[PDB]
RNA sequence: CCCAUAGUAGGCCUAAAAGCAGCCACCAAUUAAGAAAGCGUUCAAGCUCAACACCCACUACCUAAAAAAUCCCAAACAUAUAA
RNA sequence: CUCGAUGUUGGAUCAGGACAUCCCGAUGGUGCAGCCGCUAUUAAAGGUUCGUUUGUUCAACGAUUAAAGUCCUACGUGAUCU
């Protein structure tokens, strides 16, 4: 009964995503990587 | 598409969407509660 | 009873109550002040 | 529109505290990087796959040494996004030709010159 | 379907100098 | 604590008040600097719904609340323990703290369903009939949220929505 | 005050009030005292007559209601709160009214 | 003493060292006593041979 | 509305083009099917109920 | 004993000949002929004027964007005037008069054959522009009342705010930034590209920094 | 929660305006109570609030719902050391 | 999406479903005396007429009925019919 209007991930409505738990470690993780890539690029 | 601005709240793009998550305010936690001390 | 998304007390018998999972005015002084929660 | 970045000049100012976080001596800087492509190119702009291309970077966790130097540095600062970043350390100093066949480059960023595929004795 | 009106702009068109 | 007797001799009542024995704090808490009973003991995020040894040394004889000016803890424990113990008597966990009856009153029998971390009361819950998609499930909740701060010693935190 | 005007005092037939002000177990006995001597549950019923009695002879606290069917009312306020006797004062009340109509 | 005062888990004390240590020479003797009587039948190994 | 009346092909057997207005206080009835869209139908029903009931307030 | 304070004082305080709010009208004196384009930026990002009070002492804070037509200008006028106390308040415009050209096609015109006529006028608002200020002998309980319930009716997110409230407000929002445990901050990452993440943001979020989202405004965003 | 007397129905206007249709003043009796904040009366009565007394009510002052047409929709779980 | 074809009104036939309930059931409020009504909550098991004119869907009108419900179903259904 619940159905997205047209295709899911396109268009004025779509079907809502989430971030989980894991997908923000992920992003964190990269987020570290890339900060410490600023220190060593400044010497 | 839909335009920059919207009535609507316009669904926002994956990355953007865990950016927003990830930079959430997290305000200070004390180690103890102030109301348990006197 | 009237359906209602915002609850008031019309008067000073008015008095809240959550029964059946939902908020509820009662007033046996006016019962048109009766109220439902939607 | 998207267009290329311009990163402030701040973002690359090291703070004291950066230093003891990282154990960098900012008076005595590492003379060469140690780059690792950890990042996709794909659904990233052209000019992020030219940079890739000329700093090595084809094959990813591919570790690829490069010069601390400005001109370097500014390469890497278009695509600090898709690598990784450090410093090479020289415990027993720069490798001489008689030990060229016996180096190895260990995940720490240490250069040893001698590999003897032996457990310590002490 | 109804017969829309038209636009009263004209000209406009010329390419750019370089 | 103080007790109400009613006698009626020769058709004249009689109504008086007398003082039973009152229990006492146990000697030198742990932490006397807490303001509350339940941080001077530690026991702050270390309770939950089942440990009834403490929860009923703040509930009436026939399971009613006691105030919180009585037993003097602080509002953020006092609705902690109050929703421990409504889990609890929804559990059976409080036999001896039964309602009072009238004389004469007998209840009915009634199906015998064991439940456990009921947060709501079950005569006013509704079905799930549409549980909905997955974007917008409608989920069962299980446990009481003023107990999200309890120490955890899994890694998943308790799932409060089942 | 206004709980115990609604009810009346028409099957009471005299409340006696009787404390010791000097003692530390009386503030009961005198707030209800001061609940019904009050002129709204006096007007009531001028048929009730309301009697204070001052005693210095260290008893405790009494209170003795008579109704109009003989039968007497006695609670004693040492260890009882004044919410708890006008309660049941009140019940007392809303049967004696009951019994004689 | 509640549901939440100690972990779910018990507590493990683990031997200490320097018994240990020799607790473990002990043991080793012994498997070496078995090698040198031939105290063993058919052995099975596990190799790393071609990755 | 409702759909018109004529020989129109396939249009008017799904498109209720036609607008029939009722006045509730005056009991006037005005119907329009001239046109194919049923909003230039309902502005010109609306129209006529307009110089009808022009009238009207004029006997009035 | 019940401790009594001292109350403030609006002797001080004096109210203008014309208390009441001035008529708006739909048009300006001379109607525009130059239609104009639909320019969304005009309500998007923070405001950069009407942002602090002039006169009065209360006035309704826009907490995001929209635009305001002659309906909503009727509603404010008629609400305050009914509800304003002429002998101690006085209330001003702080948005002007509809002048942005809004353009309507025929209904029922397909796609197509140039631009719409002109059919109404609407004032852009952005988030933290002050609508309405009043002021004079009264407290903000009093006007606080009838301010909310107009700043409701609003196309877009208001509240009644006080000389007080408001820096209060943004006070407490200065706090939020600076206590911040988080490591992560959108301004940091976005500034800096880290993660490529300008391809999926605005330029304009270098400086909106994640606080607004096309004519939202998000106050717990920091 | 508890409790409410009085100069006085202030003056003016008004057929009438008595705290509460308008206008002006907004002083004063009592330890304590506005020439009256909300209801009400044709005008008055009448019911409350702001008073005193009693006394630790020792309050939060941040918010809100739902409906479609073949048949809900993985099954489940709040507890054993973050991998 | 379909023009190397997805056959259009309305009717007949058979109806499936939604409830935003026309009738029947259970309730709250009333400017609910009663008899009739108005409004709201709940309820989709059951039922929801025959005719004159018009190709009609409608609408008007006649006589009734507890009531003559609103919609979806490729504007339900033409390898069933007209
Ligand atoms: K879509
Ligand atoms: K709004
Ligand atoms: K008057
Ligand atoms: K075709
Ligand atoms: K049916
Ligand atoms: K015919
Ligand atoms: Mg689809
Ligand atoms: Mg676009
Ligand atoms: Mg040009
Ligand atoms: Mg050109
Ligand atoms: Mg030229
Ligand atoms: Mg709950
Ligand atoms: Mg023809
Ligand atoms: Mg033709
Ligand atoms: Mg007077
Ligand atoms: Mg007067
Ligand atoms: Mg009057
Ligand atoms: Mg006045
Ligand atoms: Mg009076
Ligand atoms: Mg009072
Ligand atoms: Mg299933
Ligand atoms: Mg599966
Ligand atoms: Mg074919
Ligand atoms: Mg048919
Ligand atoms: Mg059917
Ligand atoms: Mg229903
Ligand atoms: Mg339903
Ligand atoms: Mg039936
Ligand atoms: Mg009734
Ligand atoms: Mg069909
Ligand atoms: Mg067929
Ligand atoms: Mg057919
Ligand atoms: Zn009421």
């Amino acid at each position: 009964r619940g159905r997205i209007p047209g295709r899911q991930w396109i268009g004025k409505h779509r079907r809502p995503r989430f971030v989980s738990l894991r997908a923000k470690q992920n992003m964190i993780r990269r987020l570290e990587i890339e900060a410490e890539n600023h220190y060593w690029l400044s010497m | 598409g839909s335009k920059a601005v919207t009535r609507h709240r316009r669904v926002m793009h994956f990355q953007r969407q865990k950016l927003m998550a990830v930079t959430e305010y997290i305000p200070p936690k004390p180690a103890i509660h102030p109301s348990c001390l006197p | 009873f009237k359906n209602k998304t915002v609850l008031k007390k019309r008067c000073k018998d008015c008095y809240l109550v959550k029964r059946r999972g939902r908020w509820y005015v009662y007033c046996k002084t006016h019962p048109r002040h009766k109220q439902r929660q939607m | 529109k998207f267009t290329r970045s311009r990163i402030p000049e701040k973002v690359f100012q090291a703070s004291p505290e950066d230093h003891e976080k990282y154990g960098g001596d900012p008076q005595n800087p590492h003379k060469l990087h140690i780059v690792t492509r950890i990042k996709s190119t794909r659904r990233r702009p052209y000019w992020e796959k030219d940079i890739i291309k000329m700093l090595g970077l084809e094959k990813a966790h591919t570790p690829q040494v490069h010069k601390n130097i400005p001109s370097v540095n500014a390469k890497l600062k278009v695509v600090k996004h898709l690598i990784r970043i450090k410093p090479l350390k020289l415990p027993q100093g720069l490798p001489a030709e008689e030990n060229m066949s016996n180096t190895c480059l260990k995940s720490t960023g240490e250069l040893v010159v001698q590999w003897h595929l032996k457990p310590v004795e002490q | 379907k109804k017969s829309g009106g038209s636009s009263k702009n004209l000209g406009g068109k010329s390419s750019g100098r370089r | 604590f103080r007790e109400v007797v009613e006698t009626q001799e020769g058709k004249t009542t009689i109504i008086e008040g007398r003082i039973t024995a009152t229990p006492k704090e146990s000697p030198n808490p742990p932490n006397p600097s807490g303001q509350c009973p339940i941080c001077r003991w530690n026991l702050k995020h270390k309770y939950n719904y089942d440990d009834v040894l403490l929860l009923s040394q703040f509930i009436r004889p026939h399971g009613g609340m006691l105030p919180r000016k009585i037993t003097g803890l602080c509002q953020e424990e006092h609705r902690k323990i109050e929703e421990c113990v409504k889990m609890a008597h929804r559990a059976g966990l409080l036999p001896n703290h039964r309602p009072r009856l009238p004389e004469g009153v007998v209840p009915k029998s009634k199906p015998q369903l064991n439940r456990y971390l009921t947060r709501w009361a079950p005569g006013s819950v509704k079905p799930i009939y549409k549980k909905g998609p997955r974007w917008n499930r409608v989920r069962m909740p299980v446990g009481s949220p003023l107990l999200r701060d309890n120490v955890c010693y899994s890694r998943t935190p308790w799932k409060l929505y089942h | 005050a206004a709980a115990l005007a609604r009810l009346g005092l028409r099957p009471v037939k005299q409340v006696r009030v009787q404390f010791c002000p000097f003692e530390k177990n009386v503030e009961s006995t005198r707030t209800f005292l001061q609940t019904v001597s009050s002129e709204k549950v006096r007007s009531t019923n001028l048929n009730c007559s309301v009697i204070a009695d001052v005693r210095h002879d260290g008893s405790e606290p009494c209170v003795d209601v008579l109704f109009g069917d003989g039968h007497r009312l006695i609670m004693r306020g040492a260890h009882l709160t004044a919410l708890e006797m006008l309660t049941a004062f009140a019940s007392h009340i809303r049967a004696r009214d009951a019994a004689g109509s | 003493k509640t549901s939440l005062s100690s972990p779910p888990w018990p507590e493990v004390v683990l031997p200490d060292p320097v018994e240990e240590t020799r607790h473990h020479a002990e043991v080793v003797k012994k498997v070496n006593e078995m090698i040198v009587t031939g105290q063993y039948g058919r052995l099975f190994a596990v190799v790393h041979f071609a990755s | 509305t409702f759909r018109a009346k004529g020989a129109a092909a396939q249009h008017v057997n799904k498109t209720d083009s036609a607008v029939r207005l009722v006045h509730i206080p005056t009991g006037l009835v005005v119907e329009c099917q001239q046109e194919r869209s049923q909003i230039k139908n309902k502005e010109i029903a609306f129209r006529v109920l307009r110089a009808r009931l022009y009238q009207q307030i004029i006997e009035k | 004993v019940k401790t009594l304070l001292p109350v403030p004082s609006f002797e001080d305080v004096s109210i203008p000949e014309k208390p009441k709010l001035r008529f708006i009208e739909r048009a300006p004196l001379v109607p525009k002929v130059r239609r104009e384009p639909k320019n969304l930026s005009d309500i998007r990002g923070p405001s950069t004027e009407a942002t602090e009070f002039t006169e009065g002492n209360f006035a309704i804070l826009a907490l995001g964007g929209g635009y305001l037509h002659w309906g909503h200008f009727e509603m404010m006028r008629l609400t305050i005037n009914r509800s304003m106390d002429p002998k101690n308040m006085f209330a001003i415009w702080r948005v002007p008069a509809p002048f942005k050209p809004i353009t309507r096609k025929s209904v029922g015109h397909r796609m197509g054959g140039g631009k719409g006529a002109i059919d109404h006028y609407v004032t852009p608002v952005k988030a933290g522009r002050l609508v309405v200020e009043m002021g004079g002998r009264c407290e903000f309980e009093e006007v606080q009342g009838f301010l909310d319930q107009v700043a409701h009716k609003l196309p877009f997110a208001a509240k009644a705010v006080s000389r007080g409230t408001l820096e209060k407000m943004r006070k407490d929002q200065e706090e939020r930034e600076r206590n911040n445990q988080n490591p992560w901050t959108f301004e940091r990452i976005a500034t800096a590209n880290m993660l490529g993440i300008r391809k999926v943001l605005s330029p304009y979020d270098l400086t909106h920094k994640g606080k607004y989202w096309g004519k939202f405004y998000m106050p717990k965003r920091v």
